[PDB]
Protein backbone atom coordinates (compact mmCIF):
# COMPACT_ATOMS: atom_id res chain seq x y z
CA UNK A 1 0.00 0.00 0.00
CA UNK A 2 1.24 3.90 0.31
CA UNK A 3 2.96 4.45 3.53
CA UNK A 4 2.83 8.41 4.91
CA UNK A 5 6.33 9.38 6.30
CA UNK A 6 5.87 12.03 9.13
CA UNK A 7 8.68 14.48 10.22
CA UNK A 8 9.92 15.23 12.52
CA UNK A 9 8.66 13.28 15.12
CA UNK A 10 8.44 16.01 17.80
CA UNK A 11 8.45 19.70 16.26
CA UNK A 12 9.81 22.47 18.47
CA UNK A 13 8.93 26.22 17.95
CA UNK A 14 8.93 29.57 19.84
CA UNK A 15 5.39 31.19 19.91
CA UNK A 16 4.01 33.63 17.00
CA UNK A 17 6.20 31.86 14.77
CA UNK A 18 5.56 30.29 11.46
CA UNK A 19 5.73 26.17 11.82
CA UNK A 20 5.78 23.63 8.82
CA UNK A 21 4.73 19.81 9.15
CA UNK A 22 5.71 17.37 6.56
CA UNK A 23 3.68 14.41 4.81
CA UNK A 24 5.55 12.35 2.25
CA UNK A 25 4.12 9.29 0.45
CA UNK A 26 5.47 6.58 -0.65
CA UNK A 27 4.48 7.09 -4.54
CA UNK A 28 2.43 10.03 -6.35
CA UNK A 29 -0.86 10.53 -4.85
CA UNK A 30 -1.52 13.98 -6.43
CA UNK A 31 -3.20 16.23 -4.36
CA UNK A 32 -5.29 13.62 -2.26
CA UNK A 33 -3.93 14.17 1.08
CA UNK A 34 -5.92 15.20 4.23
CA UNK A 35 -4.74 16.57 7.31
CA UNK A 36 -6.59 16.23 10.72
CA UNK A 37 -5.66 17.45 14.65
CA UNK A 38 -6.34 15.52 17.91
CA UNK A 39 -5.81 17.41 21.21
CA UNK A 40 -5.22 15.21 24.38
CA UNK A 41 -8.10 13.00 24.87
CA UNK A 42 -9.77 14.12 21.96
CA UNK A 43 -11.07 13.16 18.66
CA UNK A 44 -9.26 13.48 15.36
CA UNK A 45 -10.48 16.68 13.93
CA UNK A 46 -10.44 17.63 10.01
CA UNK A 47 -8.10 20.66 9.37
CA UNK A 48 -7.43 20.58 5.53
CA UNK A 49 -8.65 18.43 2.90
CA UNK A 50 -7.24 18.19 -0.62
CA UNK A 51 -3.79 19.61 0.59
CA UNK A 52 -4.65 23.16 0.21
CA UNK A 53 -8.08 23.56 0.71
CA UNK A 54 -9.47 24.74 3.68
CA UNK A 55 -12.51 23.60 6.37
CA UNK A 56 -15.02 26.02 7.59
CA UNK A 57 -14.57 26.80 11.30
CA UNK A 58 -10.88 26.01 11.25
CA UNK A 59 -8.87 29.45 11.61
CA UNK A 60 -7.00 31.16 8.50
CA UNK A 61 -3.82 30.50 10.31
CA UNK A 62 -4.17 27.04 9.05
CA UNK A 63 -3.06 26.24 5.30
CA UNK A 64 -1.64 23.53 3.34
CA UNK A 65 0.64 23.30 0.29
CA UNK A 66 2.68 20.35 -1.84
CA UNK A 67 1.54 17.41 -4.58
CA UNK A 68 2.62 14.29 -5.90
CA UNK A 69 5.52 12.52 -2.74
CA UNK A 70 5.77 15.32 -0.41
CA UNK A 71 2.70 17.74 1.78
CA UNK A 72 3.45 20.29 4.16
CA UNK A 73 1.08 21.47 6.84
CA UNK A 74 2.03 25.62 7.74
CA UNK A 75 0.44 27.12 11.26
CA UNK A 76 1.00 30.92 10.74
CA UNK A 77 2.28 32.58 14.11
CA UNK A 78 1.50 29.29 16.84
CA UNK A 79 -0.46 29.93 19.50
CA UNK A 80 -1.30 27.60 22.67
CA UNK A 81 -3.92 25.83 21.45
CA UNK A 82 -2.52 24.36 18.33
CA UNK A 83 -0.29 22.01 20.71
CA UNK A 84 -1.99 18.59 19.66
CA UNK A 85 -0.90 15.55 17.28
CA UNK A 86 -1.40 15.95 13.49
CA UNK A 87 -1.80 13.45 10.78
CA UNK A 88 -2.27 13.00 7.59
CA UNK A 89 -4.42 10.75 5.28
CA UNK A 90 -4.34 9.39 1.69
CA UNK A 91 -7.55 9.00 -0.08
CA UNK A 92 -5.56 8.20 -3.72
CA UNK A 93 -5.52 4.47 -3.59
CA UNK A 94 -7.69 1.92 -1.72
CA UNK A 95 -6.66 1.76 1.55
CA UNK A 96 -7.21 4.45 3.07
CA UNK A 97 -3.66 4.92 5.24
CA UNK A 98 -2.54 7.24 8.12
CA UNK A 99 0.87 9.09 8.83
CA UNK A 100 3.13 7.91 11.68
CA UNK A 101 2.06 11.77 13.39
CA UNK A 102 3.88 14.47 14.35
CA UNK A 103 3.44 16.10 17.81
CA UNK A 104 3.87 20.06 18.04
CA UNK A 105 5.55 21.34 21.13
CA UNK A 106 5.88 25.19 21.59
CA UNK A 107 8.85 26.66 23.53
CA UNK A 108 7.68 29.53 26.07
CA UNK A 109 8.72 31.17 28.64
CA UNK A 110 10.46 29.11 31.80
CA UNK A 111 7.49 29.50 34.49
CA UNK A 112 7.93 28.36 38.23
CA UNK A 113 5.55 25.53 39.50
CA UNK A 114 3.11 26.16 42.05
CA UNK A 115 3.07 23.48 44.42
CA UNK A 116 -0.27 23.02 46.54
CA UNK A 117 -0.70 20.42 49.29
CA UNK A 118 -4.00 18.82 50.16
CA UNK A 119 -4.51 16.86 53.61
CA UNK A 120 -5.99 13.96 53.71
CA UNK A 121 -10.03 14.07 53.31
CA UNK A 122 -12.04 13.06 56.40
CA UNK A 123 -14.30 10.62 54.02
CA UNK A 124 -11.20 8.85 53.33
CA UNK A 125 -10.22 8.35 56.71
CA UNK A 126 -13.25 6.73 57.82
CA UNK A 127 -12.06 4.13 55.73
CA UNK A 128 -8.59 3.08 56.71
CA UNK A 129 -6.60 5.14 54.37
CA UNK A 130 -5.24 8.21 53.83
CA UNK A 131 -3.35 9.97 50.63
CA UNK A 132 -1.51 13.40 50.48
CA UNK A 133 -1.68 14.78 47.41
CA UNK A 134 0.69 17.30 46.40
CA UNK A 135 -0.18 19.39 42.74
CA UNK A 136 2.58 20.94 41.04
CA UNK A 137 0.54 22.81 38.18
CA UNK A 138 1.66 25.25 35.28
CA UNK A 139 5.34 24.82 35.43
CA UNK A 140 7.78 25.31 32.13
CA UNK A 141 9.95 23.37 30.83
CA UNK A 142 8.57 19.77 32.13
CA UNK A 143 11.46 18.63 33.40
CA UNK A 144 10.91 18.71 37.36
CA UNK A 145 11.48 16.30 40.83
CA UNK A 146 9.26 16.02 43.33
CA UNK A 147 10.75 14.96 47.21
CA UNK A 148 8.26 13.37 49.97
CA UNK A 149 9.66 14.44 53.78
CA UNK A 150 7.98 12.47 56.61
CA UNK A 151 8.96 14.68 59.88
CA UNK A 152 11.90 15.86 58.28
CA UNK A 153 13.12 12.64 57.35
CA UNK A 154 12.60 11.93 53.50
CA UNK A 155 9.90 9.20 52.21
CA UNK A 156 9.99 7.22 49.33
CA UNK A 157 7.62 4.07 49.51
CA UNK A 158 4.11 4.76 48.28
CA UNK A 159 4.82 7.55 46.11
CA UNK A 160 3.04 7.45 42.31
CA UNK A 161 3.56 10.49 40.16
CA UNK A 162 1.56 11.61 37.31
CA UNK A 163 2.49 14.23 34.38
CA UNK A 164 0.45 16.17 31.83
CA UNK A 165 1.22 17.03 28.26
CA UNK A 166 1.79 20.18 27.17
CA UNK A 167 -1.44 22.03 28.21
CA UNK A 168 -2.82 24.07 25.57
CA UNK A 169 -4.40 26.73 27.43
CA UNK A 170 -0.63 28.27 28.46
CA UNK A 171 1.42 26.12 26.99
CA UNK A 172 2.85 24.82 30.94
CA UNK A 173 3.44 21.15 32.29
CA UNK A 174 1.52 19.73 35.19
CA UNK A 175 2.62 17.27 37.91
CA UNK A 176 1.02 15.22 40.78
CA UNK A 177 2.39 13.09 43.29
CA UNK A 178 0.29 10.89 45.75
CA UNK A 179 1.48 9.42 48.79
CA UNK A 180 -0.64 6.88 50.13
CA UNK A 181 -0.46 5.25 53.46
CA UNK A 182 -3.06 3.95 55.76
CA UNK A 183 -4.97 5.34 58.25
CA UNK A 184 -2.55 3.93 60.95
CA UNK A 185 0.85 4.67 59.40
CA UNK A 186 -0.52 8.34 59.30
CA UNK A 187 -1.85 9.32 62.90
CA UNK A 188 1.69 8.10 64.30
CA UNK A 189 3.71 11.09 61.96
CA UNK A 190 3.04 14.28 62.15
CA UNK A 191 4.29 17.11 59.54
CA UNK A 192 4.31 16.50 55.99
CA UNK A 193 6.24 18.57 53.47
CA UNK A 194 6.06 18.22 49.44
CA UNK A 195 9.48 20.02 47.77
CA UNK A 196 10.32 20.66 44.21
CA UNK A 197 13.31 21.62 42.59
CA UNK A 198 13.07 23.29 39.29
CA UNK A 199 15.02 24.94 36.60
CA UNK A 200 14.09 28.22 38.11
CA UNK A 201 14.73 27.84 41.48
CA UNK A 202 17.85 26.69 42.91
CA UNK A 203 15.91 26.69 46.18
CA UNK A 204 13.37 24.10 46.03
CA UNK A 205 9.88 24.97 46.70
CA UNK A 206 8.15 23.50 49.20
CA UNK A 207 4.83 23.09 50.70
CA UNK A 208 3.80 21.75 54.19
CA UNK A 209 0.65 21.05 56.35
CA UNK A 210 -0.18 19.94 60.11
CA UNK A 211 -2.69 17.94 61.23
CA UNK A 212 -3.47 19.55 64.57
CA UNK B 1 -25.70 17.39 18.12
CA UNK B 2 -23.06 14.49 18.20
CA UNK B 3 -23.33 13.20 14.55
CA UNK B 4 -21.50 9.79 15.39
CA UNK B 5 -22.63 8.42 19.09
CA UNK B 6 -20.37 6.15 21.07
CA UNK B 7 -20.43 4.23 24.26
CA UNK B 8 -18.00 5.80 26.56
CA UNK B 9 -16.27 2.40 27.44
CA UNK B 10 -16.22 -1.86 27.28
CA UNK B 11 -14.93 -3.95 29.44
CA UNK B 12 -13.88 -7.89 27.98
CA UNK B 13 -12.71 -11.07 29.53
CA UNK B 14 -9.61 -12.18 27.25
CA UNK B 15 -11.12 -14.57 24.55
CA UNK B 16 -14.39 -13.29 24.83
CA UNK B 17 -15.96 -10.59 22.07
CA UNK B 18 -17.99 -7.35 22.33
CA UNK B 19 -20.51 -5.30 20.07
CA UNK B 20 -19.67 -1.67 19.13
CA UNK B 21 -22.05 0.93 18.03
CA UNK B 22 -21.85 3.67 16.78
CA UNK B 23 -25.50 5.59 16.03
CA UNK B 24 -25.56 8.21 13.47
CA UNK B 25 -27.55 11.57 14.05
CA UNK B 26 -27.49 14.41 11.17
CA UNK B 27 -27.27 13.76 7.05
CA UNK B 28 -27.81 10.43 5.85
CA UNK B 29 -26.81 9.82 2.40
CA UNK B 30 -27.12 6.69 0.11
CA UNK B 31 -23.22 7.20 -0.72
CA UNK B 32 -22.08 7.33 3.04
CA UNK B 33 -19.04 5.16 4.55
CA UNK B 34 -18.45 4.36 7.88
CA UNK B 35 -14.75 4.19 8.45
CA UNK B 36 -13.46 2.62 12.32
CA UNK B 37 -10.28 3.51 13.46
CA UNK B 38 -7.97 1.97 16.28
CA UNK B 39 -5.90 3.77 18.53
CA UNK B 40 -3.40 2.62 21.21
CA UNK B 41 -2.69 4.81 23.97
CA UNK B 42 0.15 6.71 22.48
CA UNK B 43 0.01 5.53 19.35
CA UNK B 44 -1.20 6.68 15.78
CA UNK B 45 -4.18 6.21 14.13
CA UNK B 46 -5.02 2.52 12.46
CA UNK B 47 -7.80 1.91 9.86
CA UNK B 48 -10.06 -1.05 10.79
CA UNK B 49 -12.18 -0.90 7.82
CA UNK B 50 -15.14 0.41 6.10
CA UNK B 51 -18.58 -0.06 5.65
CA UNK B 52 -21.64 1.55 3.03
CA UNK B 53 -25.04 1.08 5.10
CA UNK B 54 -27.03 1.65 2.34
CA UNK B 55 -25.64 -1.63 0.34
CA UNK B 56 -23.84 -3.66 3.61
CA UNK B 57 -21.07 -3.90 1.92
CA UNK B 58 -17.84 -3.94 4.15
CA UNK B 59 -13.76 -4.15 3.53
CA UNK B 60 -11.08 -4.54 5.99
CA UNK B 61 -7.29 -3.84 6.59
CA UNK B 62 -5.49 -6.70 4.88
CA UNK B 63 -2.19 -5.76 6.58
CA UNK B 64 -3.29 -7.13 9.84
CA UNK B 65 -5.31 -9.58 11.66
CA UNK B 66 -9.31 -9.98 10.96
CA UNK B 67 -10.78 -8.93 14.22
CA UNK B 68 -13.55 -6.86 13.31
CA UNK B 69 -16.88 -7.81 11.77
CA UNK B 70 -18.90 -4.83 10.54
CA UNK B 71 -22.50 -4.55 9.89
CA UNK B 72 -25.46 -1.82 9.95
CA UNK B 73 -29.00 -1.25 10.88
CA UNK B 74 -30.42 1.37 8.11
CA UNK B 75 -33.74 1.64 9.87
CA UNK B 76 -31.94 2.69 13.09
CA UNK B 77 -29.15 4.39 11.44
CA UNK B 78 -26.49 2.66 13.91
CA UNK B 79 -23.07 0.58 12.33
CA UNK B 80 -21.80 -2.16 14.33
CA UNK B 81 -18.07 -3.48 14.55
CA UNK B 82 -18.28 -7.14 16.69
CA UNK B 83 -14.20 -7.27 17.95
CA UNK B 84 -13.86 -11.13 18.42
CA UNK B 85 -11.24 -13.52 20.16
CA UNK B 86 -9.30 -10.25 22.50
CA UNK B 87 -6.23 -10.40 23.78
CA UNK B 88 -4.56 -7.92 25.86
CA UNK B 89 -3.42 -6.50 22.19
CA UNK B 90 -6.70 -5.58 21.14
CA UNK B 91 -7.07 -3.02 23.95
CA UNK B 92 -7.10 0.61 22.78
CA UNK B 93 -9.45 3.50 21.57
CA UNK B 94 -12.14 2.78 18.38
CA UNK B 95 -13.45 5.67 16.81
CA UNK B 96 -16.39 5.54 14.04
CA UNK B 97 -16.05 8.13 11.26
CA UNK B 98 -18.24 9.27 8.47
CA UNK B 99 -17.30 9.42 5.03
CA UNK B 100 -19.21 10.88 2.10
CA UNK B 101 -17.41 8.45 -0.40
CA UNK B 102 -15.20 11.79 -1.06
CA UNK B 103 -12.13 10.67 0.57
CA UNK B 104 -12.19 12.20 4.01
CA UNK B 105 -13.27 11.92 7.46
CA UNK B 106 -15.78 15.09 7.92
CA UNK B 107 -16.78 13.84 11.27
CA UNK B 108 -15.15 11.42 14.10
CA UNK B 109 -16.84 10.01 17.24
CA UNK B 110 -15.81 10.36 21.25
CA UNK B 111 -14.74 7.12 20.55
CA UNK B 112 -14.97 3.80 22.82
CA UNK B 113 -12.27 2.55 25.42
CA UNK B 114 -11.94 -1.06 25.12
CA UNK B 115 -10.34 -2.97 27.88
CA UNK B 116 -9.55 -6.52 27.92
CA UNK B 117 -8.75 -7.65 31.26
CA UNK B 118 -9.65 -9.93 33.87
CA UNK B 119 -10.21 -7.79 36.67
CA UNK B 120 -13.75 -6.73 37.71
CA UNK B 121 -15.66 -3.46 37.35
CA UNK B 122 -15.36 -1.19 39.91
CA UNK B 123 -16.85 2.42 40.65
CA UNK B 124 -14.88 5.25 41.94
CA UNK B 125 -14.04 6.90 45.24
CA UNK B 126 -14.44 10.42 45.01
CA UNK B 127 -12.17 12.22 47.67
CA UNK B 128 -12.69 16.24 48.36
CA UNK B 129 -9.11 17.97 48.12
CA UNK B 130 -8.97 20.72 50.03
CA UNK B 131 -6.25 23.07 51.41
CA UNK B 132 -5.02 23.01 55.12
CA UNK B 133 -6.85 25.72 57.59
CA UNK B 134 -3.28 27.14 58.17
CA UNK B 135 -2.25 27.38 54.14
CA UNK B 136 -2.51 31.07 52.93
CA UNK B 137 -4.10 32.22 49.47
CA UNK B 138 -3.13 34.86 46.82
CA UNK B 139 -5.37 35.89 44.14
CA UNK B 140 -6.23 32.15 43.24
CA UNK B 141 -7.03 29.19 45.42
CA UNK B 142 -6.30 25.55 43.88
CA UNK B 143 -9.05 23.18 45.01
CA UNK B 144 -8.30 19.43 44.18
CA UNK B 145 -10.70 16.13 43.56
CA UNK B 146 -9.39 12.87 44.04
CA UNK B 147 -10.71 10.12 42.01
CA UNK B 148 -9.11 6.25 42.65
CA UNK B 149 -10.08 2.82 42.94
CA UNK B 150 -11.95 2.65 39.63
CA UNK B 151 -11.82 -0.10 36.79
CA UNK B 152 -11.35 0.16 33.59
CA UNK B 153 -11.03 3.65 32.04
CA UNK B 154 -11.34 6.04 31.71
CA UNK B 155 -13.38 8.41 33.86
CA UNK B 156 -14.88 12.10 32.79
CA UNK B 157 -14.16 15.07 35.49
CA UNK B 158 -16.04 18.25 35.22
CA UNK B 159 -15.88 21.14 37.47
CA UNK B 160 -19.12 22.85 38.21
CA UNK B 161 -20.48 21.45 35.45
CA UNK B 162 -18.48 22.60 32.90
CA UNK B 163 -18.67 26.26 33.54
CA UNK B 164 -15.39 26.28 35.66
CA UNK B 165 -13.46 24.72 32.21
CA UNK B 166 -10.25 27.16 32.48
CA UNK B 167 -8.01 26.37 35.18
CA UNK B 168 -8.24 22.36 35.33
CA UNK B 169 -5.96 19.93 35.31
CA UNK B 170 -6.73 16.13 34.84
CA UNK B 171 -3.52 13.80 35.34
CA UNK B 172 -3.52 10.61 33.82
CA UNK B 173 -4.31 8.04 36.20
CA UNK B 174 -1.98 5.11 37.76
CA UNK B 175 -2.49 1.52 37.77
CA UNK B 176 -1.78 -0.38 40.46
CA UNK B 177 -3.51 -3.67 42.06
CA UNK B 178 -5.64 -3.47 39.11
CA UNK B 179 -7.60 -0.50 40.11
CA UNK B 180 -6.80 2.92 38.84
CA UNK B 181 -6.01 6.59 40.45
CA UNK B 182 -6.89 9.94 39.13
CA UNK B 183 -6.43 13.57 40.30
CA UNK B 184 -7.89 16.71 39.42
CA UNK B 185 -7.32 20.42 40.22
CA UNK B 186 -8.83 23.25 39.79
CA UNK B 187 -7.89 27.27 39.94
CA UNK B 188 -10.29 29.82 40.91
CA UNK B 189 -10.01 33.25 42.46
CA UNK B 190 -9.58 33.39 45.89
CA UNK B 191 -12.82 35.76 45.92
CA UNK B 192 -14.27 32.78 44.26
CA UNK B 193 -14.58 30.59 47.25
CA UNK B 194 -15.73 29.58 49.64
CA UNK B 195 -18.22 32.12 48.09
CA UNK B 196 -19.22 30.29 45.25
CA UNK B 197 -19.87 26.81 44.91
CA UNK B 198 -17.39 24.15 43.11
CA UNK B 199 -18.29 20.89 42.24
CA UNK B 200 -16.55 18.33 40.60
CA UNK B 201 -18.31 15.97 38.66
CA UNK B 202 -17.09 12.45 38.29
CA UNK B 203 -18.57 10.00 35.17
CA UNK B 204 -17.61 6.62 35.18
CA UNK B 205 -18.91 4.95 31.52
CA UNK B 206 -17.94 1.51 32.37
CA UNK B 207 -20.09 1.06 35.52
CA UNK B 208 -22.72 3.60 34.41
CA UNK B 209 -22.28 6.32 37.48
CA UNK B 210 -21.99 9.38 38.09
CA UNK B 211 -21.57 11.56 41.43
CA UNK B 212 -21.04 15.19 42.38
CA UNK B 213 -18.72 16.57 45.56
CA UNK B 214 -18.84 19.68 46.87
CA UNK B 215 -15.41 21.19 47.89
CA UNK B 216 -16.14 22.76 51.35
CA UNK B 217 -13.45 23.98 53.32
CA UNK B 218 -11.84 22.19 56.13
CA UNK B 219 -13.66 22.68 59.48
CA UNK C 1 -43.24 8.65 -33.02
CA UNK C 2 -41.16 5.12 -32.19
CA UNK C 3 -37.73 7.47 -33.32
CA UNK C 4 -38.46 9.23 -31.00
CA UNK C 5 -39.45 7.05 -28.28
CA UNK C 6 -36.24 5.24 -28.97
CA UNK C 7 -33.88 7.66 -28.59
CA UNK C 8 -35.86 9.65 -25.42
CA UNK C 9 -35.99 6.09 -23.67
CA UNK C 10 -32.34 5.21 -24.60
CA UNK C 11 -31.03 8.88 -23.41
CA UNK C 12 -32.80 8.75 -20.09
CA UNK C 13 -31.39 5.20 -19.75
CA UNK C 14 -27.80 6.35 -20.07
CA UNK C 15 -28.45 8.59 -17.44
CA UNK C 16 -29.43 6.07 -15.09
CA UNK C 17 -26.53 4.32 -15.90
CA UNK C 18 -24.70 6.91 -15.29
CA UNK C 19 -25.18 7.65 -12.03
CA UNK C 20 -25.69 4.05 -11.24
CA UNK C 21 -22.55 3.11 -12.27
CA UNK C 22 -20.33 5.75 -10.96
CA UNK C 23 -22.19 3.90 -7.64
CA UNK C 24 -21.89 0.75 -8.43
CA UNK C 25 -18.13 1.39 -10.02
CA UNK C 26 -16.66 2.75 -6.19
CA UNK C 27 -18.41 -0.25 -4.55
CA UNK C 28 -16.88 -2.69 -6.62
CA UNK C 29 -13.12 -1.14 -6.91
CA UNK C 30 -13.17 -0.70 -3.02
CA UNK C 31 -11.47 -3.67 -0.82
CA UNK C 32 -9.24 -3.98 -4.12
CA UNK C 33 -5.57 -2.41 -3.24
CA UNK C 34 -4.07 -0.13 -5.60
CA UNK C 35 -7.59 1.00 -7.13
CA UNK C 36 -7.90 4.49 -7.73
CA UNK C 37 -11.95 4.46 -8.91
CA UNK C 38 -12.57 4.86 -5.09
CA UNK C 39 -14.67 8.35 -4.70
CA UNK C 40 -17.70 8.90 -6.33
CA UNK C 41 -16.88 12.73 -8.17
CA UNK C 42 -14.22 11.45 -9.76
CA UNK C 43 -16.45 8.25 -10.80
CA UNK C 44 -19.25 10.36 -12.16
CA UNK C 45 -16.55 11.94 -14.69
CA UNK C 46 -15.11 8.16 -15.36
CA UNK C 47 -18.21 7.10 -16.29
CA UNK C 48 -18.82 10.04 -18.46
CA UNK C 49 -15.36 9.56 -20.37
CA UNK C 50 -16.44 5.93 -20.53
CA UNK C 51 -19.39 6.00 -22.04
CA UNK C 52 -18.27 8.70 -24.90
CA UNK C 53 -15.53 6.72 -25.14
CA UNK C 54 -13.20 8.76 -24.68
CA UNK C 55 -11.17 6.69 -22.15
CA UNK C 56 -8.06 8.97 -20.99
CA UNK C 57 -7.03 6.64 -18.55
CA UNK C 58 -6.54 8.87 -15.80
CA UNK C 59 -9.31 6.51 -13.80
CA UNK C 60 -10.35 3.02 -14.79
CA UNK C 61 -11.39 -0.14 -13.22
CA UNK C 62 -9.24 -2.75 -11.95
CA UNK C 63 -11.90 -5.88 -10.88
CA UNK C 64 -14.00 -7.69 -12.45
CA UNK C 65 -17.49 -6.45 -11.22
CA UNK C 66 -15.57 -3.03 -12.07
CA UNK C 67 -15.06 -4.10 -15.48
CA UNK C 68 -18.56 -5.47 -15.79
CA UNK C 69 -20.32 -2.14 -14.79
CA UNK C 70 -17.49 -0.59 -17.25
CA UNK C 71 -18.76 -2.41 -20.11
CA UNK C 72 -22.32 -1.51 -19.42
CA UNK C 73 -21.64 2.69 -19.15
CA UNK C 74 -19.65 1.63 -22.87
CA UNK C 75 -22.52 -0.33 -24.26
CA UNK C 76 -25.09 2.44 -22.75
CA UNK C 77 -23.59 5.33 -24.27
CA UNK C 78 -22.59 3.68 -27.70
CA UNK C 79 -26.25 2.20 -28.39
CA UNK C 80 -27.62 5.53 -26.92
CA UNK C 81 -25.46 7.62 -29.33
CA UNK C 82 -26.40 5.48 -32.16
CA UNK C 83 -30.46 5.29 -31.47
CA UNK C 84 -30.06 9.19 -31.45
CA UNK C 85 -28.56 9.62 -34.59
CA UNK C 86 -30.72 7.41 -36.47
CA UNK C 87 -33.53 9.04 -34.58
CA UNK C 88 -32.11 12.42 -36.44
CA UNK C 89 -31.51 10.90 -40.02
CA UNK C 90 -35.20 9.69 -40.17
CA UNK C 91 -35.96 13.54 -38.88
CA UNK C 92 -34.38 14.72 -41.18
CA UNK C 93 -35.79 12.28 -43.81
CA UNK C 94 -39.19 12.62 -43.16
CA UNK C 95 -38.39 16.65 -42.63
CA UNK C 96 -37.25 16.85 -45.99
CA UNK C 97 -40.06 14.87 -48.01
CA UNK C 98 -42.17 17.79 -46.39
CA UNK C 99 -41.63 20.83 -47.72
CA UNK C 100 -42.38 19.56 -51.12
CA UNK C 101 -45.68 18.11 -50.84
CA UNK C 102 -45.59 14.58 -49.87
CA UNK C 103 -47.55 13.47 -46.57
C1 LIG D 1 -18.09 -8.39 -20.62
C2 LIG D 1 -16.66 -8.95 -20.42
C3 LIG D 1 -16.02 -8.31 -19.15
C4 LIG D 1 -14.57 -8.90 -18.91
C5 LIG D 1 -14.13 -8.62 -17.43
C6 LIG D 1 -12.99 -9.62 -17.03
C7 LIG D 1 -12.10 -8.99 -15.92
C8 LIG D 1 -10.99 -10.00 -15.52
C9 LIG D 1 -10.79 -9.99 -13.97
O1 LIG D 1 -11.33 -9.16 -13.30
O2 LIG D 1 -9.96 -10.99 -13.37
C10 LIG D 1 -10.18 -11.15 -11.96
C11 LIG D 1 -10.70 -12.58 -11.66
C12 LIG D 1 -10.26 -12.98 -10.26
O3 LIG D 1 -9.74 -11.87 -9.58
O4 LIG D 1 -10.19 -13.48 -12.59
C13 LIG D 1 -11.18 -14.21 -13.30
O5 LIG D 1 -11.21 -15.40 -13.22
C14 LIG D 1 -12.23 -13.47 -14.15
C15 LIG D 1 -12.77 -14.38 -15.29
C16 LIG D 1 -13.65 -13.51 -16.26
C17 LIG D 1 -13.95 -14.21 -17.64
C18 LIG D 1 -13.40 -15.68 -17.73
C19 LIG D 1 -11.98 -15.68 -18.40
C20 LIG D 1 -12.03 -14.94 -19.80
C21 LIG D 1 -11.99 -16.01 -20.94
C22 LIG D 1 -11.72 -15.29 -22.30
C23 LIG D 1 -11.86 -16.31 -23.47
C24 LIG D 1 -10.61 -17.24 -23.51
C25 LIG D 1 -10.84 -18.37 -24.58
C26 LIG D 1 -9.70 -19.42 -24.47
C1 LIG E 1 -22.22 -4.87 -8.53
C2 LIG E 1 -21.23 -4.46 -7.44
C3 LIG E 1 -20.87 -5.67 -6.59
C4 LIG E 1 -19.47 -5.49 -6.01
C5 LIG E 1 -19.14 -6.68 -5.12
C6 LIG E 1 -17.62 -6.81 -4.97
C7 LIG E 1 -17.32 -8.05 -4.12
C8 LIG E 1 -15.82 -8.37 -4.18
C9 LIG E 1 -15.53 -9.49 -3.19
O1 LIG E 1 -14.16 -9.80 -3.21
K1 LIG F 1 -13.48 6.66 -29.19
K1 LIG G 1 -8.43 6.48 -25.22
K1 LIG H 1 -5.82 6.38 -23.17
K1 LIG I 1 -1.94 6.24 -20.11
K1 LIG J 1 0.31 6.15 -18.34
Amino acid sequence: DILLTQSPAILSVSPGERVSFSCRASQSIGTDIHWYQQRTNGSPRLLIKYASESISGIPSRFSGSGSGTDFTLSINSVESEDIANYYCQQSNRWPFTFGSGTKLEIKRADAAPTVSIFPPSSEQLTSGGASVVCFLNNFYPKDINVKWKIDGSERQNGVLNSWTDQDSKDSTYSMSSTLTLTKDEYERHNSYTCEATHKTSTSPIVKSFNRN
Amino acid sequence: QVQLQQPGAELVKPGASVKLSCKASGYTFTSDWIHWVKQRPGHGLEWIGEIIPSYGRANYNEKIQKKATLTADKSSSTAFMQLSSLTSEDSAVYYCARERGDGYFAVWGAGTTVTVSSAKTTPPSVYPLAPGSAAQTNSMVTLGCLVKGYFPEPVTVTWNSGSLSSGVHTFPAVLQSDLYTLSSSVTVPSSSWPSETVTCNVAHPASSTKVDKKIVPRD
Amino acid sequence: ALHWRAAGAATVLLVIVLLAGSYLAVLAERGAPGAQLITYPRALFWSVETATTVGYGDLYPVTLWGRLVAVVVMVAGITSFGLVTAALATWFVGREQERRGHF
